[PDB]
C-alpha cells in the first residue's frame, strides 16, 4: 500500500463520470447510486497494485474530499505541477529492479555384438527372422 | 415487508396488495416503501402486478421520452436486482402506445390477400357467406391495445422474448425521439450505464445491464459511450465481445487513444493474445516493444525477454532528459507485466519472487503466485494476508486455493482439516466467473479449465497429507489412497499448448508431495520413499520434457539438472534424463555437449533393451556432423540389440536414404526400404506415415529389375493393413504403373481386410483406365480386376450393397437444363480466363481453339424445341470472331436457363425412380459411412450406414446444380453427403490429391504448440469418389462459397454481379482502343473506381454484421474466419496451389470453418516447373481484409501463417517425405497428360525442393518481424491486386 | 429369477417394438435394473453378460432415434444404469458413450445420472482408453459438459466442474468441430404490428417473430399457468387477424361465391406441391408458427370455447382464399389450365404470391398431425373436414371440390408426414390417410390411390426398427382398408376406368414387393394381394398375371450368383418364389431341366442339406 498522486488524478476524473463533490450532494436529482467498483476498475489502469473498490471509495472520502474542497494545493494543480515526475521516477525504479534481477562401448560385446563391423539391415532382417525361429 | 418476502415466499398475497391501498396514504412520506412496491411489480401472480401496474403507470407522463428519462434517471433499479427488470422497461413504453386504433401491419406484403382480392387483381351458400360476414365482423373489432395488454404480459413469463423485445425496441422508438431529446437522453444515458445500481445484477446471467447496452449499440444515430465504461461493462455484465466489437468500430474510425487502452485490456483480459499483440504492434512507440511482442507471441521467451530488457534500459536514458510523456505510461505497464509473464514462462520463479518483494513498491499479488512455486513458505504467507484484504477480482478463486497450499504445506504444522470447505469455496467461486464469461468457451474460458484441473489436484492432495498423518500413516489403506493416487497424478496431465507457467503449477504443486512422501517412509521395510523419489523425478523429468517441446530448451536443460540434486533415482528414470537430455542438444560446438553425455552416461550398467534406445541416440547425433560411418555401426548394434525398437530401425533406415539419394547405390536402396518397413511394423496407425511416404518415395528409385520392390514385397509382411489405408490413392498409382504385379501381392492385403477402402478407389481406377482405353484387358486394368475378383469373393454381400448404391447413384446426375447450364459457366470462366491471358493487346481479341470446341460441344447436346432454335440461331457458328463479344452471348444464355431451372424442383424421394437407397437398412449390410476409411483412424470410431434418408434435395455449387442425399449413420447422427457428377476424371482426381495432402499435414499441426495453442486445422473435407466422373463429398449445409456472398448482396443491390469483369474490360478497351497501352496506373483507376461504386469497400462486413447479429457470434465466426483463411492463404503459397478464386472459398456459416472447393497443384502444362508465383502470394483482398483490417490482418493472420510455416519447418516432422511421395504421384499424372525413369525424380525433387524453399523462407525467424508480414503486405497491397485477372475479382 | 431371465429382456425389447404401449416394457427393465443392481449380484450379473451385446446395442439404438421426451429421459437412463460393474462393460462401452452426452442434456436427474457415470468412468478406465472412446463424441460430450457449468443447480454445477478437472487438459483440448453458431440466414424484416404513439403521431413495428414462436412455446409447454395460456392464446390471435387483410364483406364476397363458371366450368388441373416451394420466409414459417399455435389453442381445455369457434371459422377463411385464388372466377395466373407447379403459388422472397399464400393452412394442418402429442389430430382432423366441407359447398359438388388443385396439396403434404423419421410424425401421416380415405369421393381416391399406397408401405418398411407406439399396426389396417375401398366392385365408365388404371397400377406395386428383402412390407404385400383377391372374384394370379414382366427376372433367380446378395434379399427371393408357386394356377412352372431354375433349385437344396457349420457358414451367412 503506498499512495500516489496520479491516482487522485484518477480519483477525480472517474467519480466525473457520475456524481459531484459531496459525492451524492443529492447522488443528482435522480438516483445513479456512485458505483465504486468502477472508480477502482479505472484507478487500476494508472497502477500496478490493485485499490480494492471499498479502499478506493475510503481514500476519495479521506482524503480527495477535504483536499479537493482546500478552503496545499489543489489536486488538479498538483497533477500539473509534478509533470509526472514521481511516476516516472516509479517505472524508472521499476526497471533497475528487473535489470539487478536480471543481471543475476564394451557392452556391446558382451552382448554378441561386433561393434566393429556394421550389419546391413537385410543381415539384421533376416537374422531377426531366425530368432523367431 | 423486509422480513415477510424471505421467511414466507407464499403468503405475500395479502401484503402485496396492501401496499397499493398504499397508494393513497403516499399522497395523503413512507418514501422507504419502495423497495417493497417494486417487488410487488415483478411477483408472481398476473393479478397483483397489473394492480401495482396501474400506479406505476399512472405516476408518470404518458410520453415516450419522459419514461425513457424515468427508467433511465428518475428510478431506481437496486430493490430488484435479481429480477430481469427490462419485463418493466417493455411494459413501461408499450402502455404508451395507442390502445384503440384496429389492429394492423406495415408488412402488407406478407398479409395474406382478402377473399375479394382477386377481383381487385383482374341456400346453402347465402347462410355461409352471411355467416362468415359475422366471423369478420368479430375480427374488425380487435384493437391493437389487445395485443399489447397480452404482448406485454407474455414478456413476463419469458426472459429470452423480453431480452429480445428491448433490443428490438429501444432502436426503434429511438428515432421518434426528436434529435433533441436523443441529445439529452444520451447524456444521461452515459451516467445511467456507470451507475451504482447494476452492481447487484452482475451474477444474474442476461442483466438487464447487458441487454440494455446490447439494446443502444442498434440506434442508427450512435451513442456516445466512453471506452472506459465500455471496458467495465463488458469485464462484468458477460458483455466481452459487444464491448470490443463495439470498442474496434471507433478505433478504426476515429484523446483518440484512450480507446486502444481500453480495447488493448480487453484483448488481454480475453486472453486473445494474438489479436492483442497485433493492436501493440500498430501502436507501440518503441521498436523494442514490437521485437518484444512478435518474440513473446510466437515463444523464444529467452529472447523477448531481453527485447524488454533492452527496451527498459533505453526508456531509462529517456527519463533522465526527457519528460514522462503520459501516453507512455502503459507501454511501460506492458514491460512489466510482460517481462514477469515471460520470466514465468522461464521458470525464473527465484528471481521474480525476490523481485516481488523488493525494499519498496512490493507487488504482494506477484509473490503469491511465485512464492509457493519456491519454498519460500514464509514469504508466501506474508504475501497472503495481505492480499486478503485487497483480494479484488476472480483472484478470490485463485486466493481460496493457496490458503489450502499454505494450509498443506503448513510453514510449521499443518491442520489440513477445513480445507474441504477451502477447496468447495474455491470451486463454487471459480464457477461463479465462468457463468460470467461468454456464451462460447474460448481462450477467455481457458484458465478456469486450465485451473480446474489443479483445484481438484488440492483436494486429492490433502488426502496425501492426511494419510502421512501418524493418526493414519502406514495403514494398507491408506498407503493404496497414496498410492492410486500417484498413480492418478502421473496419466493426468495438461496439453502442449498450455504455457510453461502453468505447466509449471500442476508439478511444482506436485513436487510438494513427492518431498512429503518420501519424509514419511524416512522413518522400517519402507519402500515408498522409493515411490515418492520417483514421482518427483518422473514429474520432474515430464516437466522439462515439455519445456523442450516448447522450444524453451535452455531452461529445459536446467529442469533436467535439477534430479542430480536428488540422492537416488530409480535407474529407468535417469534413462529418461539422459534420454530428455540427449534430446535437448539434439534440437540444438553443441555436438560437443552433446557427445560428451552420451559418452560419459552408461559407464558399464544397462539393460538390453534401454541400451539400445541409448545407441540409437548415438548413430543420429552422430548422422548430424559429419561423422557417419560410425553411426551406421552405432544405428546396426542398437537395432539388433533389440530388433524391436521402432526408432532405431526408423532413424537408421533415414541414414541410409540420406546417403542413397545421392550415389543411386542399389543395395543401399533395399536396406533403406528395409529399416522403414520394419520400423512401421511394431509401431501401429499413425507415426509411421512419415516412414511409409518415403518407402513409396524410394519405390520411385526402382530399376527395370525391380530390387526396392522385390525389397518391399519380402519385408511388407506384419505391417498391419491398417497402416497402408493412409497411402491407397499413392499405392493406386503404384498398382497401374510398371511393376505393379509385385504390389497387387500387397494391395490385395490392403482390401482383404478393408474392402470399402479399396473398392470405391480401385473401382475408379479401372473405370478410368477403361474409358481411357475405349477412348482409342491391359495389364493395369487386369491387375484392378484380379483385386475386384477376389475382393468379391470375401466381403460378397458388402461388394454387392457398394455396387449396388453407386448404379442407384446414376439417377441423380441433373437434368438436361442444368446440365447445359453447367457448360455455359464453365465455357464462360475459361472464356474469361483465357480473356484476360489476351488483355492487354486488342481487347476485342479473337476465339481460341479451345473455346471453339466447347462451344460446338454445347451445340452438339443442345441440338427444348423453344429454346432450340433460339441458342443455334444465336450461335449461328461456334464463337465467330470476337472472343469478348462471345461472353456477351454466353451471359445472356446464362440468364435465359438460369431462370429456366429456378423452377426446377428442389425435392425427389429416393424411392422414387431408385429402390435400392431407400430399402437399404443395416441390416441388409454392414457399410462404413462414404469416406470413413480416407485416413486410417486408429480408434474404431467407425459409423455404419442405417438409413439414406427419403429425402434429396437439389442444390446450387459454385457452378453447378448437385443433389445431397442425407445419410443416417448407426449412431443416430444425419450425415449430409452431396454427390457430385461431373467430368473431366483427369483433373478431379488431381482435386483430391492436395485434400490427401492438406489431411495428411494436419496431424502435424497438433503435436506442436504455437500452432494448437490458435486451434489450427485445415478443415479438409471428406471426398470419395466412385466413377471416372461422379463422386461424394461431405457437403455441410449452410456452407456458401465466398462469391456467394457477392451475389447474394448484389442482388439485393441494383446490379448484377458480373458488372465489375465487365466494367474492367470495357474501360479497358476505351484506354487501349486509343493507341495507348494498358499502363499499371490505369489498372489501378479501374480497380480504385469499382471498388467505391459496384464493390464497396465494406461488403463481406455488412453480410457478416446482419448474419451475425449476436456479438459473441460475430468475434468467433470473425476470428475463426481468420484462422482458418491464414491456413488456406498458406496453403495456396507454400504448396504452390492453383490461385484462389471468389467461387472456390466456401464459408461454412454455423462454425466460421473455411474449406477450399478443390485446390489443386499449379503446375505448368508443358514442364513440372510448378509455377504459383501470381501477383498476390495469397487472396487477402479488400472486403476480406476490411472484416479484420487494423489488428486481425496483422496479429492473427500474420501470426497463424507463421506458426503453421513453423511447424512445417521442424525437421522431425517429415514433410519432405509427405510431399515427396504425394507430388510424385501428382507428377506421374502431368506426365500422362502431356506425355517414368529418373527423369520422373528430376521433377518431383526441384518441386518439393522449391516448396521448401518458400516454407523455409517464410518460416524463418530473425531479430525481429518473420517475413510473413512483407508478403501480408503484399498480399493486400493495391500494387499488386490490380495486376490480377478480372474475373479473380480483386475488388472482393 | 436366474432362468427364464433373459426371456423377461429379449422378449421385452422385441415385444416392445411391436406393442402398442412400449412404456410398460421398458419401465419393467427400469425395474429390474433397480432390483437387480445392488441387490442381487452374484448369478443375474454374469447370467446378464451374454444380454449386454444385444440389449446395450437395442437401447442405444433407441436412445439414439428420436422419441417422446418422457420416452427418450427413460432410454437414455436404461444405457445407463445397467446391472454390469466397471468390467465386462468395456468392450461395448463405445454403445455407451452415445446415451451419455445426451444425459448431460434433458433433464436435471438425467444430468446428475449423466454426471454419475461418467465420475466413475473417469477414475477407473485411466485416461488414455476413456479419452480415445470419447473421441466420436467429444464434439458434443465436452460442450454438454461445459454448458452444464452454466447450470442453476450447485449440486450440477461443482460435480461438473469437478470432473472437468479431472479431465486433466482433455477438457480444454481443441476440437475438430468447433461450436455450432447461430446465424439468420434471411436478411428480411419478419413479421410485425403497427403500433402508433400520441410522441409527434409517429409509429413503430415491432417485430413478432419472437412473440409468436413464444407464444406457441407456452401452449407446447405441458406446465404452463392457466393465465399465460390465456395471454399466449391473445398474442397469437391478434396477430393472425392483423396478417390476415380484411378487405370484404357480403354482397361483395357473395357475388364472387355465387359467380357461374366457377360452380359449372371444369375445374383447372393444376398440381400443387412442396417440391417446388423455395424456402419458408420468415413471414411463412411465422404464420405457420401462428396457425398451429391457433390450433392447439382450440384442443386444450378452458380455452376452446372462445378459440374452436375461431380456428373454425378461420379455416373456412383461407379455404374460401384458396378456392377464389385458384378456381373458376378470376383464379392467379400460376393456376392457369395448363400452368406448372411453379414456386409463384408458395410465398417467396423473390418470385412469391404478392401475398401470403392459403396453402400455409394445410401446413399448419400437416405439422398439427405429425405432432408428439396425438391429440392433435383430432383437431386437425376437424381442419380437413372444414375445408372440405366449405370446398365442397363453394364448388356445388363433393368430387368437383376434391378436383380442386388446393387438395393435391394436402395429398402430398400430409403424405409426406409418412416420410419423417419419428414414429409420431409417420402416425400423423397414415391417421390422415385413413380420414381422406373415408371421407372423400371414391373416385377421387382412385386418383391419390398410388399415392397413400406407397406412403404407408414406406412407414412399414421404415419402422422395421422400434416400431411405434402402434403405427405399422395401424398402417396395415389402413392400407388394407384402402385396397377394400377402391377394389370393391361397383358404375359409370369414368369410375370404371379409374378403377381399372387405379387397380393396375397398384397391382403393380404390390407384386413389385413380393420379393423385396424387408420382411414387413413383403408380408404384407403378400396378403395385400389375398385381400384383393376376395374383394374382387379375380384370382390371385389372375390379378398377378399381367405384371409378370416385374418378378420375370426373379421368381426364376436368374442364377444371380446366389451369395451376392445378403440374408434379407435370400429369404425375399426365396419367400417371394414359394408364394409364386404355390398358387393354385402356379405362374412361373419352375421346371429343373429348364436353365436357371436347376441351379436355384440345386441350391436352395444345398443349403437345406448344410449341416455342420461351416458349410452352414459362409460369409454371406
Amino acid at each position: 500500500p503506498e499512495w500516489l498522486i496520479s491516482e487522485d488524478w484518477a480519483l477525480l476524473q472517474a467519480v466525473k463520470q457520475l456524481l459531484e463533490l459531496p459525492l451524492n450532494l443529492t447522488i443528482v436529482s435522480p438516483a445513479h447510486t456512485p458505483n465504486w467498483d468502477l472508480v477502482s476498475d479505472v484507478v487500476n489502469s494508472c497502477s500496478r497494485i490493485y485499490r480494492s473498490s471499498k479502499q478506493c471509495r475510503n481514500r476519495y472520502e479521506n482524503v480527495i474530499i477535504p483536499r479537493e474542497e482546500g478552503k496545499p494545493l489543489r489536486t488538479s494543480q498538483i497533477y500539473a505541477q509534478d509533470e509526472n515526475a514521481t511516476h516516472t521516477q516509479l517505472y524508472t525504479s521499476h526497471f533497475d529492479l528487473m535489470k539487478m534481477t536480471a543481471g543475476k562401448a564394451s557392452v556391446l560385446a558382451e552382448s554378441g555384438i561386433n561393434y566393429d563391423k556394421p550389419l546391413p539391415p537385410i543381415q539384421v532382417a533376416s537374422l531377426r527372422a531366425e530368432r523367431i525361429a | 415487508m423486509t422480513y415477510i418476502e424471505k421467511r414466507f415466499p407464499e403468503d405475500l398475497e395479502l401484503n402485496a396488495q396492501f401496499l397499493d391501498l398504499v397508494n393513497y396514504v403516499y399522497r395523503d412520506l413512507t418514501a422507504k416503501l419502495e423497495p417493497a412496491f417494486l417487488s410487488g411489480l415483478r411477483c408472481a401472480q398476473p393479478l397483483i402486478r397489473a394492480k401495482f401496474f396501474e400506479v406505476f403507470d399512472n405516476s408518470m407522463k404518458r410520453r415516450v421520452y419522459e419514461r425513457l428519462l424515468y427508467v433511465t434517471c428518475s428510478q431506481n433499479w437496486e430493490a430488484m436486482g435479481n429480477h430481469f427488470w427490462i419485463k418493466q422497461c417493455i411494459e413501461l413504453l408499450l402502455a404508451v402506445c395507442e390502445k384503440s386504433t384496429p389492429i394492423g401491419t406495415s408488412c402488407q406484403g406478407a398479409m395474406l390477400p382478402s377473399i375479394t382480392n382477386v377481383i381487385n387483381l383482374a341456400n346453402q351458400l347465402h347462410m355461409l357467406t352471411n355467416r362468415h360476414d359475422k366471423f369478420l365482423d368479430t375480427l374488425r373489432e380487435v384493437k391493437t391495445g389487445a395485443l399489447l395488454s397480452a404482448f406485454v404480459q407474455l414478456c413476463h413469463i419469458s426472459t429470452t422474448l423480453a431480452e429480445k423485445t428491448w433490443v428490438q425496441l429501444f432502436p426503434r422508438l429511438w428515432k421518434i425521439l426528436s434529435d433533441r431529446q436523443q441529445h439529452a437522453l444520451a447524456g444521461e444515458i452515459s451516467p445511467f450505464l456507470c451507475s451504482g445500481s447494476h452492481q447487484v445484477q452482475r451474477d444474474c446471467q442476461p442483466s438487464a445491464l447487458n441487454c440494455f447496452v446490447e439494446a443502444m449499440s442498434q440506434c442508427v444515430p450512435p451513442i456516445p459511450i466512453r471506452p472506459c465504461v465500455l471496458k467495465y461493462l463488458g469485464k462484468t455484465h458477460n458483455l466481452w465481445f459487444r464491448s470490443t466489437l463495439m470498442l474496434e468500430h471507433q478505433a478504426f474510425e476515429k484523446p483518440q487513444q484512450e480507446i486502444l487502452d481500453s480495447l488493448a485490456e480487453l484483448y488481454s483480459l480475453l486472453q486473445e493474445e494474438d489479436m492483442w499483440a497485433g493492436l501493440w504492434q500498430k501502436r507501440c512507440k518503441y521498436s523494442e516493444t514490437a521485437t518484444a511482442i512478435a518474440y513473446e507471441q510466437h515463444g523464444f521467451f529467452e529472447q523477448a525477454q531481453e527485447s524488454y530488457e533492452k527496451a527498459m534500459d533505453k526508456a531509462k536514458k529517456e527519463h533522465e532528459r526527457s519528460n514522462a510523456s503520459p501516453a507512455i505510461f502503459p507501454e511501460y505497464q506492458l514491460w512489466e507485466d510482460h517481462w514477469i509473464r515471460c520470466s514465468k514462462e522461464l521458470n525464473q520463479w527465484e528471481a521474480l519472487t525476490e523481485y516481488g518483494q523488493s525494499k519498496g513498491h512490493i507487488n504482494p499479488y506477484l509473490v503469491l503466485e511465485c512464492a509457493w512455486r519456491v519454498s519460500n513458505w514464509t514469504a508466501m504467507k506474508e504475501a497472503l494476508v495481505q492480499v486478503e484484504v485487497s483480494c479484488p477480482k476472480e483472484m478470490a478463486w485463485k486466493v481460496n486455493m493457496y490458503r489450502g497450499y499454505l494450509a498443506i504445506c503448513h510453514p510449521e504444522e499443518q491442520q489440513l482439516s477445513f480445507i474441504e470447505r477451502l477447496v468447495e469455496m474455491a470451486s463454487s467461486l471459480a464457477i461463479r466467473e465462468w457463468r460470467r464469461l461468454p456464451h462460447v468457451v474460448s481462450h477467455v474460458h481457458t484458465p478456469l479449465l486450465q485451473a480446474a484441473q489443479q483445484i481438484i489436484e488440492l483436494q486429492e492432495a490433502a488426502q496425501i497429507n492426511a494419510g502421512l498423518q501418524p493418526t493414519n500413516l502406514g495403514r494398507n489403506n491408506s498407503l493404496h489412497d497414496m498410492k492410486t493416487v500417484v498413480k492418478t497424478w502421473r496419466n493426468r496431465l495438461p496439453i502442449v499448448s498450455d504455457d510453461l507457467s502453468h505447466w509449471s503449477s500442476i508439478f511444482m504443486w506436485r513436487q510438494h508431495h513427492y518431498q512429503g512422501k518420501p519424509t514419511w517412509s524416512g522413518m522400517p521395510s519402507s519402500n515408498n520413499a522409493m515411490l515418492g523419489v520417483h514421482a518427483s523425478a518422473s514429474a520432474i523429468i515430464q516437466y522439462g520434457k515439455i519445456a523442450r517441446k516448447q522450444g524453451l530448451v535452455n531452461v529445459a536443460l536446467d529442469i533436467l539438472s535439477r534430479i542430480h540434486t536428488i540422492p537416488t533415482v530409480p535407474i529407468v528414470d535417469c534413462f529418461q534424463k539422459i534420454r530428455q537430455q540427449v534430446k535437448c542438444y539434439l534440437q540444438l560446438n553443441e555436438c560437443m555437449q552433446g557427445l560428451e553425455v552420451i559418452e560419459s552416461t552408461n559407464l558399464k550398467y544397462f539393460t538390453k533393451e534401454m541400451t539400445a534406445e541409448f545407441y540409437a541416440l548415438k548413430g543420429m547425433f552422430l548422422a548430424q556432423i559429419n561423422k557417419s560411418e560410425e553411426a551406421n555401426k552405432a544405428f546396426s548394434a542398437a537395432v539388433q540389440m533389440h530388433d524391436v525398437l521402432v526408432k532405431a530401425w526408423a532413424m537408421w533406415g533415414d541414414y541410409l536414404e540420406n546417403i542413397f539419394v545421392k550415389e543411386r547405390q542399389l543395395h543401399l536402396g533395399v536396406s533403406a526400404i528395409t529399416c522403414y518397413l520394419h520400423a512401421c511394423r511394431h509401431q501401429n496407425e499413425s507415426k509411421s506415415r512419415k516412414y511409409l511416404a518415403k518407402v513409396l518415395w524410394l519405390l520411385s528409385f526402382d530399376d527395370d529389375k525391380n530390387t526396392l520392390a522385390d525389397a518391399v514385397d519380402k519385408y511388407c509382411i506384419g505391417v498391419p493393413p491398417i497402416q497402408w489405408l493412409a497411402w491407397i490413392p499413392q499405392l493406386l498409382t503404384c498398382l497401374v504403373g510398371s511393376e505393379g504385379k509385385l504390389l497387387l501381392n500387397l494391395i490385395s492385403q490392403v482390401g482383404r481386410v478393408y474392402p470399402q477402402a479399396v473398392y470405391f478407389p480401385i473401382r475408379t481406377l479401372y473405370l478410368t483406365l477403361k474409358i481411357e482405353q475405349r477412348e482409342r484387358a491391359t495389364a493395369p486394368m487386369w491387375r484392378c480386376s484380379r483385386i475386384m475378383h477376389m475382393q468379391r469373393e470375401l466381403h460378397p454381400t458388402l461388394l454387392s450393397s457398394l455396387e449396388g448404391i453407386v448404379d442407384q447413384m446414376v439417377w441423380f446426375r441433373e437434368n438436361w437444363h442444368e446440365e447445359v447450364l453447367r457448360q455455359l459457366q464453365q465455357g464462360l470462366a475459361k472464356c474469361y480466363s483465357v480473356a484476360f491471358e489476351k488483355s492487354g493487346a486488342v481487347s476485342d481479341a479473337k476465339i481460341t481453339p479451345h473455346t471453339l470446341n466447347f462451344v460446338k460441344k454445347l451445340v452438339s447436346t443442345f441440338g427444348k424445341l423453344k429454346g432450340q432454335f433460339t441458342t443455334d440461331f444465336d450461335f449461328s457458328v461456334p464463337g465467330s470472331m470476337k472472343l469478348h463479344n462471345l461472353i456477351s452471348k454466353l451471359k445472356k444464355w446464362i440468364k435465359i436457363l438460369e431462370a429456366k431451372t429456378k423452377q426446377l424442383p428442389k425435392f425427389f424421394l429416393i424411392e422414387e425412380k431408385c429402390r435400392f437407397l431407400s430399402n437399404f437398412s443395416a441390416q441388409t449390410a454392414e457399410v462404413e459411412i462414404p469416406g470413413e476409411f480416407l485416413m486410417p483412424k486408429p480408434t474404431h470410431y467407425y459409423i455404419k450406414i442405417a438409413r439414406f434418408m427419403p429425402r434429396v434435395e437439389i442444390v446450387q455449387k459454385h457452378n453447378t446444380a448437385a443433389r445431397r442425399l442425407y445419410i443416417r449413420g448407426h449412431n443416430g447422427k444425419i450425415y449430409p453427403y452431396l454427390v457430385m457428377n461431373d467430368a473431366c476424371l483427369t483433373e478431379s482426381r488431381r482435386e483430391e490429391r492436395v485434400l490427401q495432402l492438406l489431411r495428411l499435414l494436419n496431424p502435424c499441426l497438433e503435436k506442436r504448440k504455437e500452432t494448437t495453442k490458435r486451434h489450427l486445422f485445415f478443415t479438409v473435407p471428406r471426398v470419395v469418389a466412385v466413377s471416372p466422373q461422379m463422386r461424394l463429398v461431405e457437403d455441410n449445409p449452410s456452407s456458401l462459397s465466398l462469391v456467394e456472398i457477392y451475389k447474394q448482396r448484389c442482388a439485393k443491390k441494383g446490379i448484377e454481379h458480373d458488372n465489375p469483369i465487365s466494367r474492367y474490360y470495357d474501360r479497358l478497351a476505351t484506354v487501349q482502343a486509343r493507341g495507348t497501352q494498358a499502363s499499371h496506373q490505369v489498372l489501378r483507376d479501374i480497380l480504385k473506381e469499382v471498388q467505391s461504386n459496384m464493390v464497396p469497400r465494406s461488403m463481406l462486413k455488412e453480410w457478416a454484421l446482419h448474419t451475425f447479429p449476436n456479438a459473441t457470434d460475430y468475434w468467433t465466426f470473425r476470428k475463426m474466419f481468420t484462422i482458418q483463411l491464414a491456413l488456406i492463404g498458406f496453403a495456396e503459397f507454400v504448396l504452390h496451389l492453383n490461385r484462389l478464386n471468389p467461387e472456390m472459398l466456401q464459408i461454412a456459416q454455423d462454425t466460421g470453418k473455411l474449406n477450399v472447393a478443390y485446390f489443386r497443384f499449379d503446375i505448368n502444362d508443358a514442364t513440372g516447373d510448378l509455377d504459383a508465383n501470381r501477383p498476390v502470394p495469397f487472396r487477402l483482398t479488400p472486403n476480406i481484409s476490411e472484416f479484420l483490417t487494423t489488428i486481425g490482418v496483422s496479429g492473427p493472420l500474420t501470426a497463424s501463417m507463421i506458426a503453421v510455416a513453423r511447424c512445417f519447418a521442424q525437421p522431425n516432422f517429415k514433410v519432405d517425405g509427405i510431399l515427396k511421395t504425394v507430388l510424385r504421384d501428382e507428377i506421374i499424372a502431368w506426365h500422362k497428360k502431356t506425355q517414368d525413369s529418373q527423369q520422373l525424380v528430376s521433377l518431383v525433387q526441384k518441386a518439393v525442393t522449391a516448396i521448401m524453399t518458400r516454407l523455409h523462407n517464410l518460416a524463418q525467424f530473425e531479430g525481429g518481424e518473420s517475413k510473413v508480414n512483407t508478403l501480408v503486405a503484399a498480399a493486400n497491397s493495391l500494387d499488386n491486386l490490380c495486376r490480377m485477372d478480372p474475373a479473380w475479382h480483386p475488388w472482393l | 429369477l436366474k432362468p427364464h431371465l433373459h426371456k423377461i429382456v429379449n422378449s421385452s425389447m422385441e415385444l416392445a417394438q411391436t406393442a402398442k404401449e412400449p412404456y410398460n416394457y421398458f419401465l419393467l427393465l427400469r425395474a429390474l435394473f433397480r432390483s437387480i443392481g445392488g441387490g442381487s449380484h452374484d448369478l443375474l450379473y454374469q447370467e446378464f453378460l451374454p444380454l449386454l451385446p444385444n440389449l446395450l446395442q437395442g437401447l442405444n439404438m433407441l436412445q439414439s432415434g428420436l422419441h417422446k421426451q418422457h420416452m427418450k429421459d427413460l432410454f437414455v437412463e436404461l444405457c445407463l444404469t445397467v446391472p454390469v460393474r466397471l468390467s465386462s462393460l468395456l468392450p461395448y462401452l463405445p454403445m455407451l458413450m452415445d446415451p451419455l452426452v445426451s444425459a448431460l442434456n434433458g433433464s436435471q436427474t438425467l444430468v446428475s445420472q449423466g454426471l454419475r457415470t461418467l465420475e466413475l468412468c473417469v477414475d477407473n478406465l485411466q485416461p488414455d482408453f476413456l479419452y480415445d472412446h470419447i473421441q466420436p463424441v467429444r464434439a458434443e460430450l465436452m460442450q454438454a459438459l461445459w454448458r452444464t457449468l452454466r447450470n442453476p443447480a450447485d449440486s450440477i454445477s461443482h460435480v461438473a466442474y469437478r470432473v472437468l478437472g479431472k479431465f486433466g487438459g482433455s477438457n480444454r483440448k481443441m476440437l475438430k468441430e468447433s461450436q455450432k453458431l447461430h446465424y439468420v440466414v434471411t436478411e428480411v424484416q419478419g413479421p410485425s404490428i403497427t403500433v402508433e404513439f400520441s410522441d409527434c403521431k409517429a409509429s413503430l413495428q415491432l417485430p413478432m417473430e419472437k412473440a409468436i414462436e413464444t407464444a406457441l412455446d407456452c401452449l407446447k409447454s405441458a406446465n404452463t399457468e392457466p393465465y399465460y395460456r390465456r395471454q399466449a392464446w391473445e398474442v397469437i390471435k391478434c396477430f393472425l387477424v392483423a396478417m390476415m387483410s380484411l378487405e370484404d364483406n357480403k354482397h361483395a364476397l357473395y357475388q364472387l361465391l355465387a359467380h357461374p363458371n366457377f360452380t359449372e366450368k371444369t375445374i383447372p388441373n393444376v398440381i400443387i406441391s412442396h417440391r417446388y416451394k423455395a424456402q419458408d420466409t420468415p413471414a411463412r414459417k411465422t404464420f405457420e408458427q401462428a396457425l398451429t399455435g391457433a390450433f392447439m389453442s382450440a384442443v386444450i381445455k378452458d380455452l376452446r370455447p372462445s378459440a374452436l369457434p375461431f380456428v373454425a371459422s378461420l379455416i373456412r377463411h383461407y379455404t374460401m382464399v384458396a378456392v377464389a385464388q385458384q378456381c373458376g372466377p378470376f383464379l392467379l395466373p400460376c393456376y392457369q389450365v395448363g400452368s406448372q407447379p411453379s414456386t409463384a403459388m408458395f410465398h417467396s422472397e423473390e418470385n412469391g404470391s404478392k401475398g401470403m399464400d392459403p396453402l400455409v393452412l394445410i401446413d399448419a394442418i400437416a405439422i398439427c398431425m405429425a405432432y408428439e402429442e396425438k391429440e392433435l389430430c383430432k383437431i386437425g382432423e376437424v381442419a380437413l373436414a372444414v375445408i372440405f366441407d366449405v370446398a365442397s359447398i363453394i364448388l356445388g359438388s363433393k368430387e368437383r371440390a376434391c378436383q380442386l388443385p388446393l387438395f393435391s396439396y394436402i395429398v402430398e403434404r400430409l403424405c409426406a408426414c409418412c416420410y419423417e423419421q419419428a414414429w409420431y410424425a409417420k402416425l400423423g401421416g397414415v391417421v390422415s390417410i385413413k380420414f381422406l380415405m373415408e371421407r372423400l369421393p371414391l373416385t377421387w381416391v382412385l386418383q391419390n390411390q398410388q399415392t397413400f399406397l406407397k406412403a404407408l408401405l414406406f412407414v412399414m418398411m421404415d419402422l422395421t426398427g422400434e416400431v411405434s407406439n402402434g403405427a405399422v399396426a395401424m398402417a396395415k389396417t389402413t392400407l388394407e382398408q384402402l385396397l377394400m375401398r377402391c377394389a370393391t366392385p361397383l358404375r359409370a365408365e369414368e369410375i370404371v376406368a379409374a378403377q381399372e388404371k387405379s387397380f393396375h397400377h397398384v397391382t403393380h406395386d404390390l407384386v413389385r414387393e413380393v420379393t423385396s428383402p424387408n420382411s414387413t412390407v413383403r408380408k404384407q404385400a403378400m396378403h395385400s394381394l389375398q385381400v384383393l383377391a376376395q374383394v374382387t372374384g379375380k384370382s390371385v394370379t389372375v390379378i398377378m398375371e399381367p405384371h409378370k414382366e416385374v418378378l420375370q427376372d426373379m421368381v426364376p433367380p436368374k442364377k444371380h450368383l446366389l451369395r451376392h446378395q445378403p440374408a434379407n434379399a435370400q429369404i425375399g427371393l426365396m419367400e417371394g418364389n414359394t408364394f409364386c408357386t404355390t398358387l393354385q394356377p402356379r405362374l412361373f412352372t419352375m421346371d429343373l431341366n429348364v436353365v436357371e431354375h436347376k441351379v436355384f433349385y440345386t441350391e436352395l437344396l444345398n443349403l437345406c442339406e448344410a449341416e455342420d457349420s461351416a458349410l452352414t457358414k459362409l460369409p454371406c451367412y
